[PDB]
């Protein structure tokens, strides 16, 4: 595989990334889309795709030294180290099923199970854009895209 | 020089800050002077405890079979969270700050190293239930469960002479008795109590002597009776301090830089950072070493 | 007070701020909404809720050798100096009353008044998002929130 | 030495002990530092 997905925070070679700490509540995937809660508990979103406002928060994969990779989930009732993603950067976000990316610069919705989709811009709130030309059938891969 | 408007006022900018408090730091002061340095990085401090073993047979001529045993080991957890802060100023101020001579910088690095130590403080007796590893939480000098929580029965801010070295010597046998601990004791108190241990002790009658003065000298075993101001009223805490009790381990030393400037209008920027973590002690069968009263 | 709050723009210790200077027409409290009119003149913005496209735009505290502080009002008729806001900082707004911040991560919308609210973010424009978790009930009130 | 799985653990071999109790053998280390030595065999 000449394009390695074990990173899911790959966006330049000068951009650092800005991290949100948090408690957890679920046993999530990295790469997902995030919401933070009352007390100081973050989980999946659980919210509508059409509503606007919701900050980029994405689930950073763990470290190294705790039993982190791009596919291992995370532990419930822990520090869960996320990502806020500013506009300009790519990350590697996750998709649900059936549905392909044609050309590099359609528009990545949010669906309402906590991964994205490739929506409609005129009625949800448009998050990234995509870079990269493939074809995804199983809900949780890692696709490529631009966070402007 | 000034105007005409402002001939009737005559300045003094010396400046004079504000005063900390009355026994502020002075536990914090005794465990981060013994403390062992780690290095950065090693988020969880596994320390080993072991046990007691043995087995002893006799007679009288000295030819029987002699018994063996060994000893177990088991295993103490702590964590090591960084704290940081920083501070800063514009460019068209700090520019003509420097022509008045007026500090304003290091009149400031004076002043968050300050906050910087008072959540430190915060959180040694304070535990915030958001930095655990695995089980490596502290929770707290007051609502850990590695503290011996010990309720006392009598006001210490209002009780006679006789009712005090009646109440210390309770909560100095959950040390002794009930916990099996020896060695060099420290007692601290809140300033709400170091304050009326200056009334008038009913029991001496050679002129007029303090409560204060009456536990340094019955109570001999006591390396130090100082006050904290992070308890507050009718609470006391004594403990072992040292490698034994209740110690300290820093991760990193305080430290600061200066984040560089770039342009000819990159504001003034500069950060200090700290990183150390607490545990008391507990051995292998599980006696405390610590006790918080009320 | 433990969280002091005597700099209106408290961001990082890395990122520098955006400076839009211009002349006054009031007097206003620095935190407040702006907005740039004809000429070469700024004020507050007076504009609806619900209008979008207006751009981030508060008003930094002026110098302290010029007499400024979080709560001392700009003098009319002068050179104010703001702060345009890039998505990813944190600022010091200023609240209007009676609204309660419990969660960190709602909305952040616009008064018309030249202050902000928690608005639904289905008919106004997200400026910013909640990072304290206070209760304020007179309006000029301080609270910290990132400009995502 | 540390599988990098974990590699975040300062494991620590000193021991820590176990104290005594307060007043032990305070009689017996007052018998024995006084007592006289005969042979061995003399019952």
């Amino acid at each position: 595989m000449a394009n390695s997905k074990n990173s899911i925070f790959v966006g330049g070679a000068g951009r650092v990334k800005q991290t949100i700490e948090g408690l957890a509540q679920s046993a999530f995937k990295p790469g997902q889309l995030l919401a933070r809660a009352a007390g100081d508990a973050i989980d999946v979103t659980a919210k509508a795709s059409t509503t606007y406002g919701n900050e980029f928060l994405i689930c950073d994969d763990q470290p190294q030294t705790l039993g982190g990779g791009t596919d291992v989930a995370v532990t419930a009732g822990d520090t869960v180290q996320a990502i806020s993603v500013l506009p300009g950067q790519y990350v590697l976000l996750s998709f649900a099923a059936t549905q392909n990316v044609t050309t590099k610069g359609a528009a990545v919705a949010s669906n309402g199970d906590g991964n994205f989709k490739l929506g409609n811009p005129a009625t949800e709130q448009t998050f990234a854009v995509t870079e990269e030309i493939i074809n995804v059938t199983t809900a949780g891969t890692l696709v490529l895209c631009r966070a402007i | 020089m000034q105007r005409v408007d402002e001939m009737y006022r005559l300045v003094d900018s010396t400046g004079t800050g504000e005063d900390r408090d009355w026994g502020n730091q002075t536990l914090l002061g005794r465990l981060l002077s013994q403390a062992q340095t780690v290095s950065i990085g090693k988020k969880v401090i596994e320390s080993r405890r072991y046990s007691e073993a043995g087995r002893i047979n006799r007679s009288m001529s000295g030819q029987t079979d002699i018994d063996m045993d060994k000893t177990k080991s088991s295993y103490q957890k702590m964590v090591i969270p960084v704290f940081d802060g920083a501070y800063g100023r514009d460019f068209r101020d700090y520019e003509a700050m420097r022509s008045e001579m007026l500090p304003a910088l290091a009149e400031d690095s004076e002043e968050i190293e300050f906050t910087l130590l008072d959540d430190v403080n915060d959180y040694l007796w304070n535990g915030d239930a958001k930095l655990k590893v695995d089980t490596a939480v502290w929770g707290g000098l007051k609502a850990d469960a590695s503290v011996a929580a010990y309720s006392l029965g009598a006001d210490l801010t209002t009780a006679t002479e006789a009712q005090v070295v009646a109440e210390l010597l309770a909560l100095l046998d959950v040390l002794r008795i009930t916990n099996k601990k020896s060695g060099p004791f420290e007692l601290y108190i809140s300033p709400q109590i170091m304050s009326n241990w200056q009334k008038l002790a009913g029991a001496n009658t050679n002129g007029f002597m303090n409560i204060m003065a009456a536990v340094r000298a019955l109570i001999p075993e006591f390396s130090v009776v100082e006050a904290d101001s992070a308890l507050q009223g009718n609470q006391v805490l004594c403990s072992v301090v040292g490698t034994r009790g209740l110690h300290a381990k820093i991760g990193m030393m305080m430290s600061s830089y200066q984040v560089p400037r770039v342009m000819h209008n990159d504001p003034y920027q500069f950060v200090k950072w700290f990183a150390a973590g607490f545990q008391s002690n507990n051995s292998f069968s599980g006696l405390k070493s610590t006790v918080y009263g009320s």
